[PDB]
RNA sequence: GCCAGGAGGUUGGCUUAGAAGCAGCCAUCCUUUAAAGAGUGCGUAAUAGCUCACUGGUCGAGUGGCGCCGCGCCGAAAAUGA
């Protein structure tokens, strides 16, 4: 008698492996992350992989019905800046180049994401973490 | 205290996942009990007390009566999961009479599905004939046993039919040792009929071996048949050679095999030398009476140094066996820890002055090798090159003026082990034509690496291993626990059916009987394969105190 | 004791048939390995002296 | 530990008070059990 | 928590049963042997009286057993420790 | 003390088998906001989670702490009766 399941994860873009939350959650359901392996990886054909949420459900019958979500902000500035996996410590050796260029439709793509669910404001929050990972910004 | 029905059910289907599907429900807790009510032929049965000798089919006091309906229920609903006539019959209302439910639950018996949860109390005898009804109600028979897996003569699949008409076959099992008619084999048959004195044939050792008195374990006695049945087992009397478990044919039964891949496998090894030594083969002709009236265990001789090592799976295995040492074979056993496969290394490049200053009593003899030696990662091997500047150490000191490096790599200086992980590279020497016979040279390498190593750094290997950890994840928490406690880490992890498997280091010398403590690290839900890996060094420290010379 | 030569098997036990013969070497020889017995049991491959180096028979089937 | 000549408070959940005429350590953990000793 | 007599009756997995009166100003009350009120005027009477029932039967040690106030049954780690 | 908020890029960059405020290395964003820190301890296999920090709801008067100084308390066991 499993009324609803709508449960959500955090899985990236080709991880076909149910266990927990999928395991006791979506698991004790009967939801398909096959179809998440088939209609999500096919859905998100930009350039192949990325790591994106999903949100599967169980409606008291034994049904399916899902929704995907976006990729992280650690991606843009490694895929962009020539940050090959990681600069080892963000304050030092600064290694990529985003100045306040691209990191307009860097930040762009993700707006209903992020926070002020808005486009002219988080520019110079994205464009700040750029220190979290510690790319210099170079002075526009 | 504390009895139940319901936390056995729930568990079934939150341990393994089985249905039960039930039969007949109690008549009160602990204490409370007094007979048991049925959902098959729906009996208000209860014996009387303790003993039991008196049991009667009183009236249900009420109570519990209703919820039977419900509960049994079920039952009928479950025979519509595997019947044909009980879809529409439980759509109806119409009653499914005693003779189709035995064969339903019966039928998901025999199938696999399906689980008559009778139950009860042995010692007040309150639940026994109702358990023995229930065993032959839907427990078959060999007749519902599927074709038994064996093998041709040829190498291809056989069914071994009941064929009390046919071919002759038979397996043993249980070797019982007995002063009357001698070593005894319990045997299960399978196809043909074995008449009291007749023959068989060994089945892997070939040996038309004798049967003489067919006899079954009957209760107190034991009953002697003339002949045993295609399927009944019993025991068999002669059978001087005939081990455990192993194919049995009678005279005609041609030459065929039966399968059972049976395997067991050892999880603690522990070491074993007794008193001066003078127990020994004592104790090895005692171990060809243990692996042989039950296999169980392995003798395994240690590879490098002294020692035998008795390994095996379980734990008080060893010790019970350790029990049944010191009492039958009177041998007094100091049965510890095993050795370490210990092989030793450096850790820099040095030349040495491999100088020999040497007339002897005539004939030359000396070897003035300026010699370069370098190691190589953990694992990697030994390797070499000529390093011929020119030609100064001509060709009879190439196929072994390196020996002297090999020999004196069989004991590293320190404490005298194999010396793996290194890349030598000579580069120059001094010779004449007469002062230096192959031997000479050759003994001058043995000294170049002697004193290479000395003044070239110290350092053993302690042998590392690589297993599986085949836990249910909760207790692998704790595992992770005792395991990053034990000297290692790791290193592997991913989820598999029942449970989740971890990819380990581990060190051996601290990895020693771990089979029992992952135990009740556990409370025991799976173990491991012992997979050999490499080695790595004993931190200075370890290796100090374990530098006793 | 020996062996038969070539390859053994026997680690510790084997019950070896003590049989007999020396030969100018192993400074005794004498009361030899048997192949057979309660270990070695021959070298595989032993397309030749089957009477004692083992090997049931070289059956080829294929 | 009980029994120290040394006694304090080491997280904040660990409060001194004053009985039968000894000073006391207490916190919630027992781990942390500290006497006037 | 059987309440035979006037008197608190329990057995708490010790050998024996337990036998509690009810002495002045105080009665008890068991609205069933699960869980055991008492009576009384008096704040000493309750949490002196209930102190010693609980004192009757220990809680929890490392599991989970015994009598509570209505307190938390914080827990030892099971299948370990044992060392 | 008592109600409630106790957020987002993010799972910070690195290490690291995994290090997600939270075993360590460097950290030294900015954004929605009354306020939620790249974190106070606790908790994990990493996760989850408890809690805090912080601002407003109740409440309605004093509070949190840093040094000095006077006297004590612990520190502090011995041999026939104090």
């Amino acid at each position: 008698k499993k009324v609803v399941a709508v449960v959500k994860l955090q899985l990236p873009a080709g991880k076909a492996t149910p266990a927990p939350p999928v395991g006791p959650a979506l698991g004790q359901h009967g939801a398909n992350i096959m179809e998440f392996v088939k209609a999500f990886n096919a859905a998100t054909a930009n350039m192949g992989d990325a790591i994106v949420p999903v949100e599967i459900t169980i409606y008291a019958d034994r049904s399916f019905t899902f929704v995907t979500k976006t990729p992280p902000a650690s991606y843009l500035i490694r895929k962009a800046a020539g940050l090959e996996k990681g600069a080892h410590k963000p304050g030092r050796e600064k290694v990529g180049r985003i100045t306040w260029e691209q990191v307009l439709e860097i930040a762009k793509q993700k707006m209903p994401d992020l926070n002020t669910t808005d486009l002219e404001a988080a520019a110079r929050m994205i464009a700040g973490s750029a220190r979290s990972m510690g790319v210099e910004v170079v002075g526009a | 205290t504390g009895a139940d029905l319901w936390l056995v059910i729930r568990t079934m289907q939150e341990r393994l996942g089985a249905r039960p599907v039930v039969m007949q429900l109690p008549i009160g807790r602990e204490d409370t009990f007094s007979g048991i009510i049925d959902v098959l032929r729906m009996k208000a049965y209860t014996y009387g007390n303790d003993l039991g000798t008196d049991i009667r089919e009183i009236p249900i006091p009420e109570e519990y009566l209703d919820q039977a309906r419900e509960y049994h229920e079920k039952l009928v609903e479950v025979a519509a999961d595997f019947d044909e006539n009980i879809m529409l019959k439980y759509l109806e209302g119409e009653e499914p009479t005693e003779e189709e439910l035995v064969a339903a639950i019966r039928k998901g018996t025999i199938d696999l599905k399906i689980t008559p949860v009778f139950l009860g109390s042995a010692l007040k005898n309150k639940g026994v004939q109702l358990l023995l009804d229930a065993v032959v109600d839907y427990l078959p028979s060999p007749l519902d046993i599927p074709p038994i897996k064996g093998t041709t003569p040829e190498g291809e699949v056989v069914e071994i039919h009941p064929d009390p008409n046919g071919p002759l076959a038979a397996l043993a099992f249980k070797i019982m040792a007995d002063p009357y008619v001698g070593r005894l084999t319990f045997i299960r048959v399978y196809s043909g009929t074995l008449t009291s004195g007749s023959y068989v044939y060994n089945t892997t050792k070939g040996r038309k071996e004798r049967v003489a008195r067919l006899l079954r374990m009957h209760a107190n006695h034991r009953e002697e048949v003339e002949e045993l049945k295609a399927g009944d087992l019993g025991a068999v009397v002669g059978l001087k050679e005939t081990i455990t478990g192993d194919t049995l044919v009678g005279e005609d039964a041609p030459r065929v095999i039966l399968e059972s891949i049976e395997v067991p496998e050892p999880v603690i090894d522990v070491a074993i030398e007794p008193k001066t030594k003078a127990d020994q083969e004592k104790l090895s002709q005692a171990l060809a009476r243990l692996a042989e009236e039950d296999p169980t265990f392995r003798v395994s001789t240690h590879p490098e140094t002294g020692q035998t090592i008795i390994s095996g799976m379980g734990e008080l295995h060893l010790e019970i066996i350790v029990d049944r040492l010191k009492r039958e074979f009177k041998v007094d056993a100091n049965v510890g820890k095993p050795q370490v496969a210990y092989r030793e290394t450096i850790t820099k490049p040095v030349d040495v002055e491999g100088k020999f200053i040497r007339q002897t009593g005539g004939r030359g003899q000396y070897g003035h090798v300026k010699i370069k030696v370098e190691p190589l990662p953990r694992g990697s091997g030994f390797e070499f090159v000529n390093a011929i500047v020119g030609g100064v150490i001509p060709k009879e000191y190439i196929p072994a003026v390196q020996k002297g490096i090999e020999e004196a790599m069989q004991s590293g200086p320190l404490i005298g082990f194999p010396v793996v992980d290194i890349k030598v590279t000579l580069y120059d020497g001094s010779y004449h034509e007469v002062d230096s016979s192959e031997m000479a040279f050759k003994i001058a390498g043995s000294m170049a690496i002697k004193e290479a190593v000395q003044k070239g750094d110290p350092v053993i290997l302690e042998p590392i291993m690589r297993v599986e950890v085949t836990t249910p994840e909760e207790y692998m928490g704790d595992v992770i626990g005792d395991l990053n406690a034990r000297r290692g880490q790791i290193l592997g992890m991913e989820p598999r059916g029942n449970a989740q498997v971890i990819r380990a280091f581990v060190p051996l010398a601290e990895m020693f009987g771990y089979a029992t403590d992952l135990r009740s690290k556990t409370q025991g839900r799976g173990s491991f394969v012992m997979f050999f890996d490499h080695y790595q060094e004993v931190p200075k420290q370890v290796q100090e105190k374990l530098i006793k010379g | 004791a020996y062996i038969p030569g070539e390859g053994h098997n026997l680690q510790e036990h084997s019950v070896v048939l003590i049989r007999g013969g020396r030969v100018k070497d192993l400074p005794g020889v004498r009361y030899h390995i048997v192949r057979g017995v309660y270990d070695a049991a021959g070298v595989k491959d032993r397309k030749k002296s089957r009477s004692k180096y083992g090997t049931k028979k070289p059956k080829e089937a294929a | 530990m009980k029994v120290r000549a040394s006694v304090k408070r080491i997280c904040d959940k660990c409060k001194v008070i004053r009985r039968h005429g000894r000073v006391y350590v207490i916190c919630e953990n027992p781990k942390h059990k500290q006497r006037q000793g | 928590a059987r309440l035979v007599g006037r008197a608190l009756e329990l057995t708490v997995g010790f050998s024996h049963p337990v036998v509690v009166e009810p002495p002045e100003g105080i009665t008890f009350e068991v609205p069933e042997p699960t869980r055991v009120r008492v009576s009384g005027i008096d704040k000493q009477k309750v949490g002196q009286v209930a102190a010693n029932i609980r004192a009757i039967r220990k809680p929890s040690a490392y599991h989970e057993k015994g009598i509570y106030y209505a307190g938390e049954p914080v827990r030892l780690k099971p299948g370990k420790a044992g060392a």
